[PDB]
């Protein structure tokens, strides 16, 4: 029936035609090439240097486990044509996740800042939650630092430098 | 530290995913011996009440177990479903098949047990 | 053939929704052949009503591509219309009021567009000057179901007082 | 060659439907199982799976760039949706009873045929002149006054 080896590489499990007519291996590859890079992030964002980058990798984890949901639910057995049709206005996002990530890459407040311009870039399309609810929790542990003491504007920069230091020495006070 | 065995004759499209889900288990087997010895008086007021509330949390796992029995009956329970399933689980019995691995690896009792609760969702 | 082949070689949803309920019928013919004796003589009958609205297309379409201007290629158009329907004047009679209706639509749209938004028939010569001295007054004004009237007539002024409002 | 077919509508050329870089789909040769006079409808059905291949290379190529291009393809894919889902369709009515012909396949399009031509001439618009930035939201707009329902 062929759907439950096309449905299962999605998921990253090697297949009888999946290693690591005729014309359905150029169908089979449009559905292929989508695995290649489900496999290649949970290589990526595998681990729980840096903490914004941790929440960060701890927010990916967030999503893709519903692009494990949403797959292995809908579909017991449909037509070929149908996953790719099914697939394409959702696997083409996925490639788009691998221009973010690498598969260097900054870390600290200069990635805190990058995903911001990332959002700008490309607003109204429709990318905008998913990136939205990255940097929503991409920068929770950094708000708690901030939560303390209590490219942009400079008129704001050298402020935030002494508007902590005032709480840090309270403290001890 | 425990190994396992599965299958000489068996899928190699269920091997790979099996290996995916043991970790919760080796990583149990490590915490239910940690119950068990560092609970002799021996060991001080801290390294008991620590194995006391370290128990309510396989109390609540070996329930999680039992609802997917349960649910395994009716069929519902495909092996991909499963390793969804499992996933708090696979978080929390890996935090503390850790501090059961630091705990006894430099001997600690009373106050030195404190201290690696604190420097340690 | 002639007639269905040039036609497919070519308003057109109005033709085009006609097409689909004439494929039926012939389509429902070829489910009888495979599962009732069936030869030539009897599948031409059957379509009697058929090719006799087939034949009347391919003389309302004949001045519908025999022609440069958009504005006199739409304007000829749609007059063949109102006047192949007065030589009709029953099944023939219902396909072309149903042809004329789904070609007559985006007249009627621009035309209330430019009345709420804001070489010639002398069927309305008598009162046309009381329309453009509304049209072109209507829309120096936003600068700063008339069928459907006429029609519940027929069961028992709409022009002129709609004016009057709106030069008043 | 019925379900042969309905994979040669969504995008997959094989064999019996040979694919062109620049012509389109079109059949290959004559075939002595069918007849010699289907060798046309099918040349009529090819000139509407031209169009959603041309469709869907455009669509992944994103190609030029800007958010309303992104969006602009983003929206394209959802009324390019009754399309596949009608073809979904096809499928199941010819696994029910097997005795329907091309005829019924061809006569299923109807809508698609006489919808992919005017739209298509509007992707053309785009990759031919470089219409960048918001300038789209009226090249579309223009071309949204047009008389036919359902563009």
């Amino acid at each position: 029936e062929l759907v439950k080896d096309v449905l299962n590489v999605l998921i990253g499990v090697v297949s009888a035609t999946f290693s690591l007519p005729e014309s359905i291996s150029s169908l089979l590859s449009e559905v292929a090439e989508y695995g290649t890079c489900y496999t290649r992030l949970s290589h990526f964002s595998l681990q729980p240097k840096g903490l914004v980058f941790q929440a960060f990798t701890s927010g990916l984890r967030r999503y893709l486990q519903y692009y494990r949901a949403c797959v292995l639910s809908t579909p017991p057995t449909l037509s070929l044509l149908t996953i790719g049709f099914l697939f394409k206005k959702l696997g083409r996002q996925l490639r788009y996740l691998a221009e973010l990530c690498g598969v260097a890459f900054p870390t600290g407040v200069k990635l805190l800042s990058y995903l911001y311009q990332e959002a700008l870039h490309n607003c109204s399309n429709e990318h905008y939650p998913v990136l939205l609810s990255l940097l929503k929790t991409s920068c929770e542990p950094y708000t708690r630092f901030i939560h303390d003491w209590v490219v942009f504007l400079k008129h704001i920069a050298h402020d935030i430098y002494v508007c902590g230091k005032t709480i840090n020495l309270l403290k001890l006070c | 530290s425990r190994t396992f065995l599965v299958d000489p004759n068996l899928d190699l499209s269920i091997r790979e995913l099996v290996h995916r889900i043991l970790p919760v288990a080796a990583s149990y087997s490590a915490v239910t011996r940690f119950i068990e010895e560092k609970s002799s008086f021996e060991y001080g007021q801290v390294n008991h009440a620590l194995a006391a509330a370290m128990r309510t949390l396989v109390k609540e796992h070996l329930i999680l177990v039992s609802q997917l029995e349960q649910l395994h009956r009716q069929g519902l329970l495909s092996l991909q479903k499963l390793w969804f399933y499992i996933q708090p689980a696979m978080r929390t019995m890996d935090i503390l098949a850790s501090l059961a691995t630091s705990v006894d690896k430099g001997e600690c009792l009373g106050g030195s047990t404190l201290s690696l609760l604190h420097d340690r969702q | 053939g002639q007639v269905v082949f040039r036609l497919q070689e070519f308003f057109m949803w109005a033709l085009y929704k006609y097409f689909i309920s004439f494929k039926e019928e012939l389509a429902e013919i070829e489910k009888c052949i495979i599962n009732t004796t069936i030869t030539l003589a009897i599948v031409v009958d059957k379509l009697a009503p058929r090719l006799s609205q087939l034949k009347v297309l391919h003389k309302v379409f004949s001045t519908g591509v025999a022609e440069t201007r958009n504005v006199v290629r739409a304007s000829h158009l749609l007059n063949t219309l109102y006047k192949a329907i007065l030589e009709y004047d029953e099944q023939t009679v219902s396909l072309l009021f149903s042809l004329w209706v789904e070609t007559v639509r985006p007249y009627l749209q621009t035309v209330d567009e430019w009345i709420v938004h804001g070489t010639m028939v002398s069927f309305l010569k008598p009162v046309l000057k009381q329309i453009i001295m509304a049209g072109k007054s209507m829309q120096l004004l936003k600068n700063l179901e008339l069928d459907d009237v006429h029609d519940p007539l027929l069961a028992i002024p709409h022009i002129d007082k709609q004016y009057l409002d709106c030069c008043g | 060659m019925i379900h042969e077919l309905l994979l040669a509508l969504s995008g997959y050329p094989g064999s019996i439907f040979t694919w062109n870089k620049r012509s389109g789909l079109q059949v290959s040769q004559d075939f002595p199982f069918l007849h010699p006079s289907e060798t046309s409808v099918l040349n009529r059905l090819c000139r509407l799976g031209t169009d959603y291949i041309r469709f869907t290379e455009f669509i992944e190529q994103y190609t030029l760039h800007g958010i309303y291009l992104r969006a602009f393809c983003t929206g394209l894919d959802s009324v390019l949706q009754p399309y596949r889902q009608a073809l979904l369709d096809l499928e199941q009515e010819f696994l029910g009873d097997p005795h329907l012909s091309i005829s019924h396949v061809n006569y299923f399009l109807d809508q698609f045929q006489l919808l992919f031509p005017s739209v298509m001439v509007v992707v053309e618009q785009i990759k031919s002149q470089k219409i960048h930035g918001c300038q789209i939201l009226e090249t579309v707009y223009k071309h949204s006054c047009g008389g036919l329902p359902p563009v």
